[PDB]
């Protein structure tokens, strides 16, 4: 159902091509990355308090 | 230090305002490349002769719109080099035939290895673990499933995505009526996890902002923090407290969200390049059997997948002759599928 | 190195900026591309 | 540990762990012998690829 | 348009279908209805779950 | 969403770039076009007596 | 007496999370195996 | 690191007396790479009168590989 | 304790439970390789090499056997349709039952090497730490991959002692194992010689007995030992991983685009064939020749080898499936039957006409004729108030030459409707769709699942190469970074050289 | 339909006074700081 | 301060085709069919 | 048999959920 | 023979040849006029 909606809405609105809608995935796209970053960037810093055989 | 080797090491290296190291040699000339590619092409380059179609400024596009487009259909997954034996060194015919596209696309590629490279150099000269550059596989799994092994399953590059940002739409539209890309469960997971880190993110920086210790008198937030400070900024102890009221659950270990952020949208894009790989073979998460033997003997069954094929079939019949200008497809006005009136 | 302030660098720069993309929203409604 | 009849025969094959010969030692050559593959490797391709067209080289079934 | 399991669809083709487009924007909810059996007909179950979720 | 709710839609670049002699040269907005005009004829296939889909 | 073994263990987040993703991959797959 | 800070060179008379030529120049270089067409045949890319020739209903659209170079060039000649 | 994804590493350490696992695990894949062949010999029809090859009927390892030269069953049958062939021990059955021992015998070994893990063999003779000398073990193993490689072109291949390799026509009809003379000029880098595979074998396996060579008598140069990290079995693991998804991608490419070593009896044809009507083209060839040289239309097209015909059908293009289709080809279509013959369609007028063809993109395709210059002449129409081009208006009739409809015409309309919805897959094939309660939609071959399951592990093997890479030249900080690592080797300026104390200023 | 509409009614008019006269009970002193 | 800096090279390989770019196009928007 | 499979899994998250809420490890701020 | 895309062949490898050697040869003087303390 959901699909059929955006296909429809793609249809009427051409929603692919609104600013808006670019945002949008600027803004998913965007969280997307800087959440692997940030979760990256802290784990790759984590201060070694643990065996080489015990979780982090 | 002692040899040349040595001595081109110590330059490399040098601490300075963009770093270089060994991954630059490989990484700044395809990354420099591959985005002067993409600016002259959709500055100056048309798509006439591969696609009939305009696709630069010069011919009256605008950003929306412009792209540096694959090659024709006939070209097959020809490397196209510019002294190739399709354009003999002939610069002009090479832009003509679409000589950018595998221009930008090689390039992009072997730039693409040079930043996964500097982020494992880097951090090996500051001392940190390589998680970044793991994380950046997604990126790199995602590049090359979409934009190699896509076309090269497929009967030319003329198919791969063509650069540009009104050229990716068209890319998506084309996945949806010829392979029901929605549908795929790997796709599916895709959108999870993209989603659901920016979600992610979302909540994490919102959190962090509003479970903030007061270490400082000003009303503007942001200058009572030190780098170097032993101390968490915020409160885990609060942050856990009111998730786990309002939620039902919430992290207690900083080490396991943080990983859990890198988990998630990273494995999110490694699943919807394995549904690409398939979809380089049309190996499609189309159908429903099911569904198609229901509702082929009973004209009164219908759902939201039916409907759904309906729109793919409209997709397919009426963009097909432009978008495959190769096949030379004529489909007479009274074969187009079309629902009343419109 | 300090001569000219940094605030009217900005300005100008700033006002740049707009003047060429302001140029560029113009050609969208006249010659090529415009649909006419 | 246990010694073998099996284990005393191969004990020599299994005896250098951690010897280095010194300095760059043959890297020189092994650069030449990568380049060498690198280039070879880039034939195939583009004779596959019809990038690279040899006379009597038919790249089809037809032969 | 099926939506449920019991009527034919799967986790993936299933959905709680939008009520008629002959109500438009009319209430729908229980109580207009001459029966439950209508209220089904015609799409009652979307109003009365998208209604009660956006308040909550 | 909340806007095209009234109708304020995308950016519409179809038929945008013309000849010499006014021939329409198709950009990949008028691929896009395509693609949309398939989902809109077929949507809803019995739903519409008029010419125009205007809700 | 083999020096070398060490204990797997899973901590009860650790289940949980596991069945969690288990159970949603049957319930995201399942209908394209019935098909 | 070390290099000068942004700030002290864009602010710098020295600077603003180098690129107040060098900056226009570039641009009207930019400029006359299209105002002399010099742009369309570096690129090969039609100017609003070569897309079609006066009467021709078809895309001169490439549909060889190995002689592609060649039908472009025929393609380009009846125009 | 250990968090479930780390429970292997305790082998780290352990070259004994090493072995054991690694024989476990090939006595696992051999144990597969064994039972998969037995089941697919339960399932196999032999009895017609025509319509219905092993490539219909969803077989994976059988066209490996045939590829190699075994071809033949004990119960007296071989691929290519013989009947009363004995084909010695090493029939389909013999190369099953071969890998199940195998598989047993190593198992036995595996349990041997868990329980006697402590053999002073795996000490270091001065530390008594467990130790291995990897690049001596690397020079051992690539000087006997050398070796076989060699005999495998030498002996197997040329045929001087072994039974060759399957070969087969450029249209696939007469495909068969032979020996096979390696080629030593340039045309021995073209993927579809294979004389090229044959010289590639010798080759190499002379270079990789050189190589190895070299690799046991020469140690490394210090520099490469310490920068790969030689004494860390994990390097072995991550370039070897690198070596395996290269090799894995080459085989996903080969096997798609078609090679001497993926020949289309074995495997099914490619999609490109369609894509270029590589089997229509000879088709025409033959029928105008059989012409030029004066049969008739009947004759010419009875003279098409069914087999010919058959590859000419979308249905057996790879690129037509789905991934939740599964099972064998027959599964789809059904198990063919016979050629219905070669349709020509003509109009009231008698012009001939064509229907265009289903390109592999498209799950469903209109149906339209068009004459011999591409102008529509005929279609079916979906809106028929405004229908120009319908059959009936256009007296559309259908007549067969070849196959089981030779010489019969069809002018009912919804008769010759039918059969030009089957010509836009091409030839027109009778279908048993009963045997198997077929379903009607395309499902791919071997091809397409081979290509599909290659391709997918060969870039999931890139992750497991980016990660133990990295577990390889950053070991010393897996547990975390130096917990009081100086601030001034991650702050700007405070060092020349990014890293290095003595670039202090 | 009828009592099932004044059942509902009177539910969320039960509901929503709740959360009237629940804000208006002194929120703001329901707080760990100044109050 | 030095002038000729990798930076300095890093800036100019961008800056200087961006701002002939930009004339290029700023010329385009008075082409006419 | 196919909606039972649905529900049946269905049911086994929503109960997953309720003992992941109240029977979770809890978390302990020493 | 040498036909015409094995001499494009040629042509490719000596401009790769041509930018690597030189890449190295500027990068390599570079080090070694400018050494760190
Ligand atoms: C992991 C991340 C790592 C980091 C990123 C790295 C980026 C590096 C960039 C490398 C670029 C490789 C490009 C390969 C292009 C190609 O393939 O070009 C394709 C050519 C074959 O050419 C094609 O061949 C086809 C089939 O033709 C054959 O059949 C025809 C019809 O019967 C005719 O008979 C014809 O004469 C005969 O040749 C068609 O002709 C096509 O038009 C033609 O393009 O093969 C070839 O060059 C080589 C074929 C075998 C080698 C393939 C290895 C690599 C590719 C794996 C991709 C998997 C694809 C499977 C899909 C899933
Ligand atoms: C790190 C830098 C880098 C890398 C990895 C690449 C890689 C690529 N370039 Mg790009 N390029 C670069 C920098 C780079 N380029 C720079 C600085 C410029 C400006 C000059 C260009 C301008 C450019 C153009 C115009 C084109 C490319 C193209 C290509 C592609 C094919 C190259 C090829 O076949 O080489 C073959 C040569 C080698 C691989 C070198 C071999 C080196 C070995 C190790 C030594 C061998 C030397 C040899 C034995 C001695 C001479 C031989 C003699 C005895 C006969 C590939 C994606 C083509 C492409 O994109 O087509 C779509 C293309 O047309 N490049
Ligand atoms: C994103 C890609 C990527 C990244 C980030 C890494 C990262 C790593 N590799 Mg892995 N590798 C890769 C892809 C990658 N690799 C590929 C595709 C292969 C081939 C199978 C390898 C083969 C390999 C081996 C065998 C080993 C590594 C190792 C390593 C580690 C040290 C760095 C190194 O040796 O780089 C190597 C350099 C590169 C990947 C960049 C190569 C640049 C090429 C030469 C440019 C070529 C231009 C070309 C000729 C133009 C023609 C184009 C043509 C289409 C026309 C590190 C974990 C080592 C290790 O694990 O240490 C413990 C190790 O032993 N690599
Ligand atoms: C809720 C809606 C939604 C969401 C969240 C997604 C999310 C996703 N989609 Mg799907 N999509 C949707 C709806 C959605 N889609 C619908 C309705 C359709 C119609 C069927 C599609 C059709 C579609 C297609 C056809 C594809 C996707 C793909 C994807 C994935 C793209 C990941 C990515 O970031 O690639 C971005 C590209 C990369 C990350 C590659 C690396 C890029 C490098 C790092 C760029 C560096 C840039 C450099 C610095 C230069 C900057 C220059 C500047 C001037 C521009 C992701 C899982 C793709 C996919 O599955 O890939 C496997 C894909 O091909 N989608
Ligand atoms: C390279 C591996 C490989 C390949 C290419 C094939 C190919 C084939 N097999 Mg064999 N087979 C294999 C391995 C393989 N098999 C193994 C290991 C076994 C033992 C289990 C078998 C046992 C077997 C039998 C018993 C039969 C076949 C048959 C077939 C044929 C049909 C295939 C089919 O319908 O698949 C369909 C495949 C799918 C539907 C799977 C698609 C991918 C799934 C969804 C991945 C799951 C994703 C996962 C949830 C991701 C989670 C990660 C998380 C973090 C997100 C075909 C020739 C059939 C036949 O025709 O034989 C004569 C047949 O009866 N095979
Ligand atoms: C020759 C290939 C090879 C080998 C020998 C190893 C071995 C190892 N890996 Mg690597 N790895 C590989 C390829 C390989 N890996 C690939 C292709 C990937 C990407 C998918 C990875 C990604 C990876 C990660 C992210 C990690 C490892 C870790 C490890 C270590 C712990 C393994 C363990 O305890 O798992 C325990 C596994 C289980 C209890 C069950 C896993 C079940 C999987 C998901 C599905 C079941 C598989 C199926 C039944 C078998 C058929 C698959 C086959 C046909 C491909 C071990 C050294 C870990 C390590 O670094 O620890 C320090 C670790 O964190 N690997
Ligand atoms: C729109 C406003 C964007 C900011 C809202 C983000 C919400 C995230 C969730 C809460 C996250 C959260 O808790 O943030 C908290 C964060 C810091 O809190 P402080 O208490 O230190 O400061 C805010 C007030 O207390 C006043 O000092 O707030 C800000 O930084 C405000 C910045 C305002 C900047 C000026 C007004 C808006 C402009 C922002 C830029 C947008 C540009 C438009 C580009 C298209
Ligand atoms: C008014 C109340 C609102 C109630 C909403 C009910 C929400 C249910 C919450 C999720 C419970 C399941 C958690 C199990 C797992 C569990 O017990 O986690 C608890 C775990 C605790 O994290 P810790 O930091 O304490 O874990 C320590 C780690 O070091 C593990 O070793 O939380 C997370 O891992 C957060 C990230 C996962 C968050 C995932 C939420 C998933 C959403 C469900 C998606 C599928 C739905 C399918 C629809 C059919
Ligand atoms: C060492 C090492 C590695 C392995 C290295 C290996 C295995 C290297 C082996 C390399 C080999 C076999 C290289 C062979 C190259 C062959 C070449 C360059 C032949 C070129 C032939 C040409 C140009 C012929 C041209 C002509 C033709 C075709 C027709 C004639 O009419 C005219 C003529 C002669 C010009 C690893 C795996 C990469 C790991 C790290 C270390
Ligand atoms: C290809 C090629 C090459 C190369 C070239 C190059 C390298 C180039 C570069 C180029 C470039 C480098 C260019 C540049 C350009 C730029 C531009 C054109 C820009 C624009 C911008 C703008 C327009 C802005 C906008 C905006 C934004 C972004 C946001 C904010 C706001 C605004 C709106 C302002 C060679 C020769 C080797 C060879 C052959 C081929
Ligand atoms: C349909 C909407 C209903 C319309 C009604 C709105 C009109 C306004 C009426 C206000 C009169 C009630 O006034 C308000 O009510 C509640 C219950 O009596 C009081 O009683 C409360 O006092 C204190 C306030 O610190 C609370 O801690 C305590 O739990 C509670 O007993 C409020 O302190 C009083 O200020
Ligand atoms: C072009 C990059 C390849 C680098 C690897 C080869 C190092 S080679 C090494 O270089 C030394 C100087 O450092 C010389 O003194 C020595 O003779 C030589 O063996
Ligand atoms: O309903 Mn659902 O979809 Ca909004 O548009 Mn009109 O209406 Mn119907 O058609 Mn198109
Ligand atoms: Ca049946
Ligand atoms: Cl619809
Ligand atoms: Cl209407
Ligand atoms: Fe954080
Ligand atoms: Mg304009």
């Amino acid at each position: 159902g959901t699909f059929n909606f955006m296909i429809v809405f793609q249809a009427e609105h051409n929603i692919l091509m609104h600013p808006f809608h670019q945002l949008g995935v600027a803004g998913v796209f965007g969280g997307a990355l800087f959440c692997a970053m940030h979760g990256s960037l802290v784990t790759s810093s984590l201060i070694r308090e643990t065996t080489e055989t015990e979780s982090a | 230090e002692r040899g040349w080797f040595d001595i081109l090491d110590d330059w490399l290296k040098r601490d300075r305002f963009v770093f270089v190291g060994w991954s630059g040699i490989l990484l700044f000339p395809c990354a420099y490349l591959a985005l002067g590619g993409w600016l002259t092409g959709t500055t100056f380059v048309t798509s006439w002769y591969t696609h009939g179609l305009a696709s630069s400024y010069l011919e009256g596009c605008n950003f929306l719109t412009v792209a540096v487009s694959t090659p024709a259909n006939s070209m097959g997954h020809s490397l196209l080099l510019l002294w190739g034996p399709e354009a003999q060194g002939d610069f002009t015919r090479w832009c003509q035939l679409g000589g950018l596209w595998t221009f930008i696309a090689l390039h992009g590629a072997f730039g693409l290895i040079g930043f996964m490279l500097r982020q494992f150099e880097i951090a090996r000269l500051v001392g940190v673990r390589p998680y970044n550059a793991i994380a950046f596989s997604a990126p790199i799994a995602v590049f090359v499933s979409v934009f190699l092994i896509y076309p090269l399953g497929q009967s030319s590059w003329f198919f791969a995505p063509s650069f540009g940002v009104a050229a990716i739409f068209r890319f998506l539209l084309f996945f949806q009526g010829f392979h029901n890309w929605t549908l795929n469960p790997f796709h599916m997971m895709g959108v999870a996890g993209v989603l659901g880190g920016a979600l992610l993110c979302a909540i994490h920086g919102a959190t962090v902002e509003n479970t903030l210790f007061q270490d400082g008198e000003g009303a503007s937030t942001f200058r009572a923090f030190n780098p170097t400070q032993a101390e968490e900024t915020y409160s885990m102890v609060t942050a856990n407290r009111f998730w786990s009221q309002i939620f039902g659950i919430a992290f207690s270990n900083k080490r396991w969200l943080h990983f859990f952020m890198l988990f998630v949208p990273v494995t999110g894009l490694w699943m919807s390049a394995i549904g690409v790989v398939g979809l380089a073979l049309n190996l499609r998460s189309y159908d429903f059997i099911s569904q198609e033997i229901r509702a082929a003997e009973d004209p009164e069954f219908e759902t939201f997948y039916t409907k759904n094929l309906l729109l793919n079939e409209g997709i397919r019949a009426w963009m097909a002759p432009q978008d495959q200008p190769h096949e030379n497809f004529v489909f007479p006005e009274e074969v187009l599928p079309r629902g009343n009136a419109l | 190195g300090g001569r000219i302030p940094l605030w009217i660098v900005a300005t100008v720069a700033g006002m740049g900026v707009i003047v060429i993309v302001g140029l560029f929203f113009y050609g969208a409604y006249a010659g090529l591309g415009s649909s006419l | 540990a246990r010694r073998t009849w099996l284990g005393d025969i191969l004990r020599p094959l299994n005896s250098e762990y951690g010897k280095v010969a010194p300095g760059w030692g043959t890297t020189p050559l092994m650069a030449v012998f990568m380049g060498l593959f690198l280039v070879f490797l880039l034939i195939i391709l583009e004779i596959y690829n019809s990038t690279l067209i040899l006379d009597g080289v038919n790249v089809s079934w037809k032969a | 348009v099926s939506g449920s399991l019991l009527y034919g669809n799967n986790i993936i083709t299933g959905a709680v279908v939008p009520s008629s487009n002959a109500i438009g924007l009319h209430f729908y909810p229980i109580w207009e209805a001459a029966s439950l059996d209508e209220w089904l007909y015609n799409g009652g179950p979307y109003q009365l779950i998208i209604f009660h979720f956006l308040l909550g | 969403i909340s806007t095209m709710a009234f109708n304020l839609n995308g950016f519409n670049f179809n038929h945008s770039v013309i000849d010499a002699k006014g021939n329409v040269i198709n950009t990949w907005a008028d691929i896009i076009n395509r693609a949309n005009l398939g989902m809109e004829v077929m949507h809803e296939r019995n739903a519409h007596n008029f010419p125009l889909d205007l809700a | 007496p083999n020096p070398n073994r060490q204990p797997v263990e899973l901590n009860r987040t650790s289940l949980y999370l596991g069945l969690l993703l288990i159970l949603v991959l049957a319930l995201l797959f399942s209908s394209y195996f019935f098909n | 690191t070390g290099e000068r800070p942004f700030s002290d060179i864009i602010t710098s008379v020295r600077y603003w007396v180098i690129h107040s030529i060098t900056i226009p120049a570039l641009f009207i270089a930019g400029w006359l790479f299209v105002s002399t067409g010099l742009a369309y045949d570096v690129f090969g890319t039609p100017r609003p009168d070569s897309y079609y020739a006066q009467e021709q209903r078809s895309i001169p659209l490439v549909t060889d590989r190995f002689e592609a170079k060649q039908q472009v060039e025929t393609f380009l000649e009846q125009l | 304790g250990l968090p479930w994804y780390r429970v292997h590493t305790v082998l780290i350490n352990d070259p004994g439970r090493l072995i054991a696992a690694h024989l476990m695990h090939t006595a696992l894949v051999a144990g597969w390789a064994g039972s998969m062949a037995l089941y697919e010999l339960a399932t196999f029809d032999p009895s017609d090499p025509v319509l219905n090859p092993m490539w219909r009927q969803g077989m994976f390892v059988l066209p490996f056997m045939a590829r190699l030269g075994v071809t033949g069953s004990w119960s007296g049958w071989s691929i290519t349709g013989e009947t009363g062939i004995d084909p010695g021990f090493w029939s389909f059955e013999g190369v099953a039952l071969a890998h199940i021992v195998l598989s047993g015998l190593l198992f036995l070994a595996a349990c041997w090497h868990w329980v006697y893990w402590d053999l002073e063999l795996f000490r270091d003779p001065r530390t008594g730490e467990p130790a291995l000398d990897l690049p001596k073990m690397f020079g051992i193993h690539l000087f006997l991959a050398g070796l076989l490689c060699f005999g495998f072109g030498a002996f197997h291949l040329t045929g001087l002692f072994g039974p060759g390799m399957w070969v087969s026509d450029p249209y696939g009809l007469t495909g068969s194992v032979q020996p096979v003379a390696p080629e030593w000029g340039p045309d021995g880098f073209n993927p579809y010689n294979p004389g090229g595979v044959v010289a590639h074998h010798i080759a190499a396996g002379i270079v990789g007995i050189i190589a190895g060579l070299f690799h046991i008598l020469v140690r490394p140069p210090q520099r490469l030992y310490k920068a790969l990290r030689m004494g860390n079995i994990e390097t072995v693991l991550s370039s070897s991983i690198a070596a395996v998804f290269f090799a894995a991608f080459v085989v996903a490419g080969t096997m798609w685009y078609g090679s001497a070593t993926t020949p289309i009896e074995l495997f099914g044809p490619t999609r490109y064939q369609w894509d270029s009507s590589y089997f229509q083209q000879e088709i025409n060839r033959r029928v105008q020749a059989s012409l030029a040289s004066g049969a008739t239309l009947e004759e010419a097209w009875s003279a098409i080898p069914e087999k010919l015909a058959f590859y000419d059908y979308i249905g057996n293009n790879p690129a037509k499936g789905g991934l939740f289709r599964t099972g064998p080809m027959n599964k789809g279509d059904g198990i063919a039957q016979a050629w219905k013959g070669h349709a020509v369609f003509r109009n009231k007028e008698g012009e001939e006409l064509f229907v265009r063809r289903m390109p592999a993109f498209f799950e469903s395709f209109p149906v339209i004729l068009t004459d011999k210059n591409g102008v529509v002449k005929a279609d079916i129409p979906f809106r028929r108030a405004e229908s120009k081009y319908s059959f009936e208006q256009q007296g559309v009739t259908v007549s067969f030459y070849g196959g089981e409809l030779n010489g019969q015409t069809f002018t009912d309309p919804p008769t010759v409707k039918s059969y030009a919805r089957k010509a836009i897959f091409g030839e027109i094939f009778e279908f048993d769709t009963e045997t198997l309660n077929s379903d009607g939609i395309f499902r791919t071959s071997p091809r397409g699942w081979f290509t599909f399951a290659h391709a997918v592990f060969a870039l999931l093997f890139f992750f497991g190469h980016i990660w133990h890479g990295a577990r390889t030249l950053f070991r010393d900080v897996f547990s975390g970074i130096d917990p009081e690592l100086s601030p001034e080797q991650v702050e700007w300026g405070f060092y020349q050289k990014v890293g290095d104390v003595t670039t202090r200023r | 339909m009828e009592t099932l509409k004044i059942t509902v009614y009177i539910v969320v008019t039960f509901f929503v006074l709740l959360f009237v006269f629940g804000f208006l009970s002194g929120d703001p002193a329901r707080n760990p700081k100044r109050k | 301060y030095p002038i000729f800096t990798v930076r300095w090279v890093a800036v100019h390989t961008l800056a200087v085709p961006t701002i002939f770019f930009l004339g290029a196009i700023a010329a385009m928007q008075f082409i006419q069919r | 048999m196919e909606t039972i499979t649905y529900v049946f899994i269905f049911a086994c998250i929503i109960a997953l959920f309720f003992f992941a809420i109240f029977f979770r490890e809890p978390p302990r701020i020493t | 023979t040498i036909t015409p895309s094995l001499k494009g062949f040629f042509i490719g490898l000596l401009s790769g040849a041509v930018v690597l050697g030189l890449t190295f040869a500027v990068l390599i003087a570079i080090s070694q006029i400018d050494k760190v303390q």
